[PDB]
């Protein structure tokens, strides 16, 4: 959807990138700051 | 490019657009510059007067500001000033003379011949040798009510000049638009500095008014309303997921990690080279919104 | 990281709609407000046929 | 109406104003009054006594 | 004035009485038209204002102008202003003083007259001539604009003879049109003012406000020497109404926590109170917008009373509440025995608040001029009453 | 927007005529409609255009009906040949097929 | 009796947006009381002063 | 049903005119009302139902 280009698919591509630009960093959050943060809640 | 490059004709200038976008373009009567003048008034020619000085009185406060004053006055005209005294001399009113103006010369309908379901109107005018140019036209032959032969010079005055080619009318009274325009700037403080401008160094005709519109007067008040909700959704955001954990800690903590994620996602517009709109602002929102879901479901683990 | 994301923010720009390209395409010339009948069918056939 | 102490301003009309919701002849007067702040009319004189 | 049943929606009347009215149209004299009335009922007139002059410059015809063709379309364009209407001044007019002398002189009847005057004041245009490759517009003058055309208006021409024109047969100049209103300021003389409708039930006070900055921003470019003089106005009776039901419930809150502290010795309980009285009323509001039904004044007073009758709960609530915790200091789970002191009055309490709330009924029963006039008030009663046993239960 | 527009055409004269002949009774009627946010009126070279453009969130329909309702009292001031006639039904989005 | 003595309206005069009224009517001393009009002066048809 | 009825009186007009110059465009103009199942319509010597 990033990398088309049909009929409409201007929106599609603008709604779509910023979940395949977030979806290299919510992983490595939810895996490393989440635990972290965790371990120093007291 | 190609089309343009190709299409190359003296006094046009290309647009090459959507027919959609053409059409609702068309029938949107707006104003389509960012900040509009609309000065207001009785007669034409005081609000045209005002608004040539209006226009340097805009251009000169700080500001790009491409004031325009009107592209209406492009008609050319042939004025048959019609005198009441030689109009007499002969015994024809106004209306007399006027009779021959929009028949004779004008062509103007004097029925319609029915043929079936069909309608097709009938014309009723002079020959094409007897108006063709204002020097015939001051040599029409006229027939006046007591059957004497004249022409149209001797009762009336035919002058070529120049004038309007379509007329505005705001709210039932003759306006004149300013177009000032800007990019990539919110214009909200230089419409105050503007509106004092002019009311200080501008001074306003018996039965004329002064207003100013724009894009901007909805702005102003949709983003407000936008602040005023954007917090309530956070509560109403919060006191769920205090309710998922019972805690005030694992909803503070998902809640100022979520940005961390919506870096992520924001990294890559620059890259594409696209621009942040309400797409983009959706696609932030269910970004953050998997990314709280990624939260719970790792602390409740 | 999350303050240095601050660079792109402003360097990013703001449209209303992304323009969306249709099959079909609308050619308008602006003009002047004088001209005839016949000048007018002769230019819209030059503009056509070109 | 004027003489009197309270009152600030009168606006008298006789007829009509112009409009659907006002059909009065030319006779019939109606005067509207208003009343100097309740700070300042007089010791005492309540409305019934300025009526 | 066509009378509708009760309870039908004003523009569905209108456009009913309309659906029928172009029928009479085409039936009328020629020169008359009927016209429909504002949107406005009895309690449209919002604001009056006058137009003097404090000097000898302006009569009172260019003040009718004036207020005519400058402020009626000035103040029109407010979006919730149903019409401005004017009031006193002159009417300008052209009027013709035929002689019967020269009529009887030269043998013309009036309506060769009016037949002359309704052919010199309009412009026929033909149409647009065949130019070198452009295009030019033609345009014909031939309206009235001065007394000196009036006066060279052929009524009778003979063919190689002298015309007869209107200034040897008429006498042509400006007056007064027949009056049928006239306004007045104090006894200093007359003026010309204008009147403001507002739509059928919409806010007074916004409409007023723009009213009032538009007259502000646009008594600059009024004449040398005359003024807008205000003359009626509800913001002032609302303000005040407004001011009344502030301090009085302010009043009452006060005397709440004066009783709470008195007969409590000096403790704060008082605030349990100052808490759960607004939002009640916060609820009723609410309930109220959710269904239209404007705030009058009447619906406005009687909140005095509804939290005079909400307070008992909470008097009772925190009474018991001290009394039990009192009672316990004789001899985590503490605050939940304190529960349990709540909850044993608790639904007595609530179930008090549902009877006195259901009690108003017959005040929604009764319909017409009296139910329209006095349902807000029973509606806000019963809305806070509700409201006030929902929070008396949290 | 919700806007109605009344067509009014004139075959033969030029912008001033058709402004203070037809769109100015036009536009001075319409500008006492009820619910109408503003009215503007372009005259040109025979045709005369009223856009009248209400608030937000109004239907349709309830605007057409609104502006008809003052519609008709013109009719009776116009000049003899001509009628004002509503517009469409449609929208800038009404234009869908196109054949010759 | 509409025009010489009642004084209709005949026309209206256009200065922009306003438009004023033009009267025709008789002077004031042919119409004062119901004495001066039953002498108000009537040109017939064909001409005849009555 | 939910039924309008539409009355035009042409004084003196053989059916064949009134149903061309009336009946006709009424009865094509009815049929794009919203909501509109069917139009009847008939003419007569000085009268049209729709």
């Amino acid at each position: 959807i990033l990398w088309g280009t049909g009929a409409g698919s201007e929106v599609m591509s603008r709604i779509a990138a910023p979940m395949i630009g977030g979806m290299i960093t919510a992983p490595l959050l939810s895996l490393f700051i989440i635990p972290a943060a965790y371990k120093l809640m007291w | 490019e190609e089309l343009d490059n190709t299409v190359r004709l003296p006094g046009l200038a290309n647009l090459w657009v959507p027919p959609i976008r053409n059409r609702i373009d068309m029938l949107s009567t707006g104003i389509k510059s960012p900040i509009g003048i609309k000065v207001s008034g009785t007669v034409l020619a005081d609000i045209d007067a005002m608004a040539e000085q209006i226009e340097e009185v805009a251009r000169t406060v700080p500001g790009v500001a491409s004031a325009l004053a009107e592209r209406l006055e492009g008609g050319r005209y042939i004025n048959v000033e019609i005198n009441r005294e030689k109009a007499a001399r002969y015994g024809m009113t106004v209306a007399d003379v006027q009779l021959f103006v929009t028949s004779a010369v004008g062509g103007a309908m004097v029925g319609e011949t029915v043929e079936g379901i069909a309608r097709y109107p009938i014309n009723l005018r002079y020959p094409q040798s007897w108006r063709d140019s204002p020097q015939a036209l001051r040599q029409l032959p006229i027939l006046t009510p007591m059957k004497q032969q004249i022409t149209l010079a001797d009762v009336a005055d035919i002058k070529v000049s120049t004038g309007p080619s379509m007329l505005k009318t705001e709210n039932a009274r003759p306006t004149s638009w300013i177009y000032i325009d800007a990019r990539d700037r919110d214009m909200v403080s230089v419409v105050h500095d503007l509106q004092k401008a002019i009311a200080e160094k501008v001074q306003l005709k018996p039965g004329t008014s002064v207003a100013f519109s724009g894009q901007f007067e909805l702005l102003e008040r949709a983003n407000h309303k936008l602040k005023l909700m954007v917090p309530m959704t956070l509560m109403i955001i919060f006191v769920l997921l205090y309710l998922a954990f019972r805690r005030v800690g694992e909803a503070l903590l998902i809640i100022s990690s979520v940005p961390f994620a919506l870096v992520g996602g924001i990294w890559l517009l620059w890259w594409m080279g696209f621009h942040l709109s309400v797409a983009t602002g959706t696609g932030f929102i269910a970004l953050a919104g998997v990314a709280a879901e990624f939260g719970v479901v790792m602390l409740m683990y | 990281s999350v303050l240095t994301v601050l660079w792109p923010l402003n360097k990013v720009g703001g449209e209303f709609l992304p323009q969306i390209n249709e099959g079909d395409l609308l050619y308008m010339p602006s003009t002047l407000p004088g001209i005839s009948a016949a000048e007018a069918a002769s230019m819209l056939q030059k503009t056509d046929k070109l | 109406i004027m003489s009197v102490p309270e009152v600030a301003r009168v606006f008298g009309k006789t007829g009509k104003a112009e409009t659907a919701t006002d059909s009065a002849p030319l006779e019939m007067v109606e005067t509207t009054i208003q009343l100097k702040p309740q700070e300042q009319w007089r010791p005492g004189m309540t409305m019934d006594k300025i009526i | 004035y066509v009378i509708f049943e009760d309870g039908t929606d004003p523009y569905w009347a209108r456009s009913r009485v309309l659906e029928y009215l172009n029928q009479v149209q085409g039936k009328l004299p020629a020169g008359v038209s009927a016209e429909l009335g504002p949107d406005a009922t009895g309690v449209g007139w919002i604001y009056e204002y006058a137009l003097v002059d404090r000097s000898g410059k302006h009569d009172l015809a260019d003040l009718r102008s004036l207020q005519d063709w400058f402020l009626k379309y000035e103040l029109k364009t407010i979006p919730d202003v149903a019409e401005v209407a004017s009031v006193g001044g002159v009417v300008k007019e052209y009027q013709v003083v035929i002689d019967p002398q020269r009529l009887a002189q030269y043998g013309i009847s009036l309506a060769e007259v009016k037949s002359a005057l309704d052919a010199s004041n309009q412009e026929a245009g033909g149409s647009s001539i065949e130019l070198a490759e452009a295009e030019y517009m033609v345009r014909a003058s031939g309206y009235l604009q001065t007394l000196d055309d009036f006066n060279h208006i052929v009524l009778k021409a003979s063919e190689n003879g002298v015309p007869v024109y209107l200034r040897d047969v008429a006498k042509v100049q400006i007056g007064p049109e027949m009056r049928r209103g006239i306004a007045e300021l104090n006894g200093e003389g007359e003026v010309a003012g204008g009147v403001v409708i507002l739509r059928s039930g919409k806010n007074a006070r916004e409409v007023i406000a723009a009213v009032k900055d538009k007259l502000e921003t646009l008594k600059s470019s009024l004449p040398e020497g005359v003024e807008i003089v205000t003359t009626y106005d509800r913001s002032q009776l609302i303000d005040r109404a407004i001011d009344n039901l502030s301090g009085k419930l302010l009043e009452e809150f006060i005397v709440v926590a004066v009783v709470c502290a008195l007969f409590l010795w000096h403790v704060r309980s008082a605030l349990v109170a100052i808490i759960s009285l607004p939002l009640g009323l916060c609820i009723a509001f609410i309930v109220m917008h959710f269904q239209g039904l404007n705030a009058n004044i009447m619906s406005l007073g009687g909140i005095a009373i509804a939290v005079g009758a909400m307070v008992d709960a909470a008097i009772v609530m925190i009474e018991n509440a001290h009394k039990r915790l009192e009672e316990w200091q004789h001899q985590k789970t503490r605050w939940q025995v304190i529960t349990d002191a709540s909850v044993e009055v608790g639904p007595a309490l609530f179930i008090s608040l549902l009877i006195i709330t259901l009690s108003f009924i017959p005040i929604f029963t009764l319909e017409g001029q009296e139910g329209r006039l006095f349902g807000p008030l029973a509606f806000t009663k019963t809305y806070a009453m509700a409201g006030a046993a929902l929070l008396a239960i949290v | 927007d919700v806007q109605v527009i009344i067509k009014t055409s004139y075959p033969g004269q030029a912008p001033q005529i058709v402004e203070n002949q037809v769109t100015y009774p036009l536009t001075t009627t319409m500008l006492s409609v009820p619910g109408a946010k503003t009215v503007r009126g372009f005259s040109q070279f025979g045709d005369s255009y009223v856009y009248v453009i209400f608030e937000d969130g109004t239907d349709p329909y309830w605007a057409r009906s609104r502006v008809l309702e003052y519609l008709n009292q013109v009719q009776g001031k116009l000049p003899a040949g001509v009628s004002a006639e509503l517009g469409p039904d449609a929208t800038g989005v009404g234009w869908i097929y196109e054949y010759a």
